[PDB]
């Protein structure tokens, strides 16, 4: 992430993560709002980071 | 569905002599691609009285064929696209004889 | 007072590529020939030693033309239809274009 | 949530290799080691075994 | 005998102003016999040349040697008898011509082989040629 | 085969070089290991660490690559889906966690 | 009409099940690469192709169930001898036929505490014997895992009764209907290393030029100091032995060139259908279509 220009890295770490469709709930059937969105098949990424190695939330 | 093989009121092959040049016509082949556009081409220039053998898609995503065939005197384009399509068919035929025994080498 | 409408991202590449490969083989050739119009003109290399016919890429320049121009440039040379001459500069050709 | 059938890249069937493989990184294996014992060679596949999520347990769990 | 000239050259500057491509060089000739100034481009690919060699060239307007004056195109041909005995030719156009050379020097004569450029500078013996119409076919041979 | 292809103007203006060293980490990940018979157990010298502000070096990512049997450079030759010839360019290949956005249109 | 004919040949290396390489020469590029386009989207396999869910009562849902029952691998040996659905005319009854459209029936229930999985096993087929779920992937192979593809899992009051129905398709309609998991060839090369310059240079630089290739191509002969090509058929085309070769000046050592002919197949499967049965079958497809597109009728 020390790589990017900082513009690309605001970007990604301020709109583009809270928009990614993926994950939603683990009990959808109580979750009554308007437009729950969710994948078939989420995945990890192949590589590591420190922080999502001791968080440990995929 | 309707993007497979054409339906009643259409040729397959839809042939057009060339006004402008003589020995020149432009073969529009509805319902292929690449695969038999090229190996068609490919036949067509190991011929002697040929001169120019190419294809190409007029849109991408509209899936069909125009082949052209400039070829000198003594020939057509028929003749040189008949020539094409029998003498390919011949090497899948002798392909075919070709593997089916080298299949028998696994002797069980 | 320009032009509106001048070559983009990919093609301006494709001409680049195109200039540093300056002969192109029989296939290829009539290949491109397909799209533009003017059928094909004769082979600027006819025959060599080793390989059959040679086209350079202003031959293949010729396809985009309208019929029976004559015009004259900084570096282009238009007489009936067919580029003559085309100066070498890579760095002013999307001037030259 | 459940393992893909076919590889989403090449084609090749990966639905019945997920059980092998997690007993075969129970046992002492390292992942490369499980990879080229359970016979995928090409690393399309080898991307579709070792990132998957499976969440299929968290919703067993949370029904009732 | 279907050839407007013919003679033989040597070289003895390659590379003249720059070096414009990979594989086309400009190579400057100089005659006997004839005595004349020679500037042309070659691919250097299929035919390169040294420094100081020796080159026999010709131009004939049409390559089958029958005086039947059609452009042919069947090079590759079995055997139909063209000109052949050559060994690099190059189709071109010749597109100013400067036989008035209203000056000191001999005439200029340029052709273009559709992007290739040619320099032959000389007024005695050359009257054959016209401005346009391209039939010249530029053979080489040693 | 690629499952997304992307144009190459798009990257010595943005200035991300990150895009195409994650690329190549995870392409240095999941690929096996050869000459693994004997001397070691040859997957414990893995990196798979992209840490942001510590970082794994060019010369880990290359020598990692040139472990794996590709090409140090990251490129990869490929065949024509049409022609089915040598295309003469090498081609940068290698997987990237993408996104997919809401607002679908 | 003269002869304008190029005699192929084959050579196998390597075949089994679902495996095969052969040694394919004299023949163009365009003819393999339209065998291998042909093996991967026109050569017809028989899948599962409509659903009907009665009890749906699992934490899956019912477009995720029918996705996965898609892409489950049937073995497909009469299907160049059935007809496509649409050609029919009977079986306009959304059910069972015998040239089209073999009917499934699947039905699943727990009621221990002990997390019942249903598998691909529990596909019982009617048309028997003919059109089953896969099993090479459990028996007759002991490759992985026999209990096969997992569809769901359940608790006590949850259930699944469906049936589905197969038909006929190809692999440009969708992917589920195409059989080969992989199909590529390459061509093989032609090294033609010097003597007259390797001896030159010095046995440092000898083992470093063969360090720098990232498959083991050349082999380091130390007892007569020489070098020496083991294996053409790993080379990869990324030049780098002759760009340190140019980087360490010494021009004319080797040269590399792809040869015309002698494309190494290398065909895989989903064992839906055998390796060789999939290259006779894409030699028959050809035939059909070159044979749907002459002009014969009308020579003039
Ligand atoms: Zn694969
Ligand atoms: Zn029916």
């Amino acid at each position: 992430a020390n790589h990017d220009h900082g513009r690309r890295v605001l970007y990604q770490s301020q709109k583009h993560c809270q928009q990614a469709i993926g994950f939603c709930s683990t009990n959808p059937n109580i979750r009554c709002d308007t437009l729950s969105q969710q994948l078939f098949y989420p995945q990890r990424p192949l590589f590591k980071t420190m922080a999502s190695e001791c968080l440990q939330k995929d | 569905y309707e993007r497979f093989v054409v339906p009643e009121g259409t040729k397959k092959v839809s042939y057009e002599r060339d006004t402008k040049i003589i020995n020149a016509a432009s073969f529009t082949i509805e319902r292929e691609d690449h695969t038999i556009g090229n190996i068609v081409r490919m036949q067509l220039h190991r011929d002697e009285n040929v001169l120019f053998a190419g294809y190409q898609l007029p849109h991408p995503l509209k899936y069909k064929i125009i082949v052209r065939i400039h070829t000198t005197s003594q020939s057509s384009p028929m003749q040189a696209y008949n020539q094409a399509i029998n003498d390919l068919d011949k090497e899948l035929d002798f392909l075919k004889s070709q593997f089916e025994a080298e299949v028998a080498k696994f002797s069980n | 007072g320009q032009l509106i409408l001048q070559l983009g991202l990919d093609s301006l590449l494709s001409l680049r590529v195109m200039m540093e490969q300056v002969f192109l083989d029989k296939a290829s050739a009539q290949q491109l020939a397909m799209y533009g119009s003017r059928s094909l003109p004769s082979p600027a290399v006819v025959k060599s030693s080793k390989s059959g016919p040679a086209w350079t890429f202003f031959q293949i320049l010729q396809l985009a033309f309208p019929e029976r121009l004559s015009c004259r440039g900084d570096g282009f040379i238009v007489g009936g239809s067919d580029l003559l001459s085309f100066d070498f500069g890579v760095d002013a050709l999307a001037s030259i274009i | 949530m459940i393992i893909p059938v076919r590889c989403f890249t090449c084609g090749k069937v990966i639905g019945n290799k997920w059980d092998t493989y997690l007993d075969l990184l129970q046992a002492d294996y390292t992942e490369g080691d499980a990879l080229d014992a359970i016979g995928l060679v090409r690393y399309c596949c080898r991307r579709m075994l070792m990132t998957h999520v499976d969440l299929i347990e968290k919703l067993l769990n949370y029904n009732t | 005998s279907i050839i407007m000239f013919e003679d033989i050259f040597v070289v003895d500057k390659l590379d003249p102003d720059g070096k414009k491509f990979d594989k086309v060089t400009r190579i400057e000739a100089t005659s006997h016999n004839l005595d004349m100034f020679m500037h042309l481009d070659v691919n250097t690919e299929v035919y390169p040349m040294a420094v100081g060699d020796k080159f026999t060239l010709a131009m004939a307007p049409t390559l089958n040697l029958d005086g039947t004056p059609d452009t042919g195109y069947f090079t590759p041909g079995a055997k139909k008898t063209l000109a052949d005995k050559y060994e690099y030719v190059m189709h071109g156009k010749l597109y100013k011509i400067t036989e008035r050379d209203g000056q000191t020097p001999k005439a200029e004569m340029y052709v273009s082989f559709g992007g290739l450029l040619m320099l032959l500078r000389g007024d005695p013996a050359h009257i054959s040629h016209f401005e346009l119409d391209q039939r010249l076919f530029l053979l080489m041979r040693k | 085969v690629p499952d997304i292809v992307i144009n190459p103007h798009a990257f010595p203006s943005r200035q991300t070089p990150g895009q195409l060293l994650e690329a190549a980490l995870s392409k240095g990940i999941a690929c096996p290991m050869q000459k693994k018979k004997g001397k070691s157990d040859a997957y414990s010298k893995v990196t798979r660490h992209a840490t942001p502000f510590s970082t794994p070096s060019v010369d880990d990512i290359t020598d990692q690559l040139h472990r794996a049997g590709f090409s140090r450079s990251g490129n990869e030759r490929v065949y024509n889906g049409r022609t089915g010839e040598m295309m003469r360019s090498l081609i940068f290949m290698g997987p990237n966690f993408y996104q997919r956005l809401i607002h679908m249109s | 009409g003269a002869t304008y004919q190029r005699f192929p040949k084959v050579k196998i290396r390597e075949l089994k099940d679902d495996y095969a390489k052969f040694e394919l020469r004299d023949t163009d590029v365009s003819m393999a690469n339209a065998l291998r386009r042909v093996m991967i989207s026109e050569v017809p396999t028989v899948a599962i192709d409509l659903v009907e869910i009665e009890v749906n009562s699992s934490v899956l849902n019912d477009e995720f169930i029918a996705h996965r029952l898609g892409l489950i691998p049937l073995t497909s040996e009469r299907a160049m001898s059935m007809r496509f659905s649409r050609d029919c005319d009977a079986c306009d009854g959304d059910g069972q036929c015998e040239f089209c459209s073999v009917e499934f029936r699947l039905s699943a229930k727990c009621v221990t505490d002990q997390t019942l999985d249903v598998t691909s096993k529990d596909l019982y087929s009617a048309d028997p014997t003919v059109t089953p779920v896969d099993f090479g992937d459990s028996s007759g192979a002991d490759s992985s895992e026999q209990r096969g593809i997992i569809i769901v899992k359940l608790r006590r009051g949850q259930e699944l009764k469906l049936r589905a129905i197969a038909r006929k398709g190809i692999g440009k309609d969708h992917a589920k209907w195409s059989p080969a998991a992989t199909v590529t060839f390459m061509y093989e090369p032609d090294i033609i290393i010097n003597e007259d310059m390797m001896d030159t240079l010095t046995d440092d630089e000898k083992i470093d030029l063969i360090e720098s290739s990232p498959t083991k191509v050349f082999d380091f002969d130390a007892v007569t100091r020489q070098v020496v090509v083991v294996d053409p058929e790993a080379y990869t085309y990324d030049e780098e032995v002759i760009k340190k070769a140019e980087a360490m000046g010494k021009q004319g050592l080797i040269e590399i060139r792809p040869k015309d002919d002698s494309f190494i197949f290398t065909v895989e499967s989903t064992g839906a259908v055998k390796a060789s049965q999939l290259v006779l079958n894409a030699i028959d497809l050809l035939k059909q279509k070159l044979d749907a597109v002459r002009l014969s009728d009308d020579t003039v």
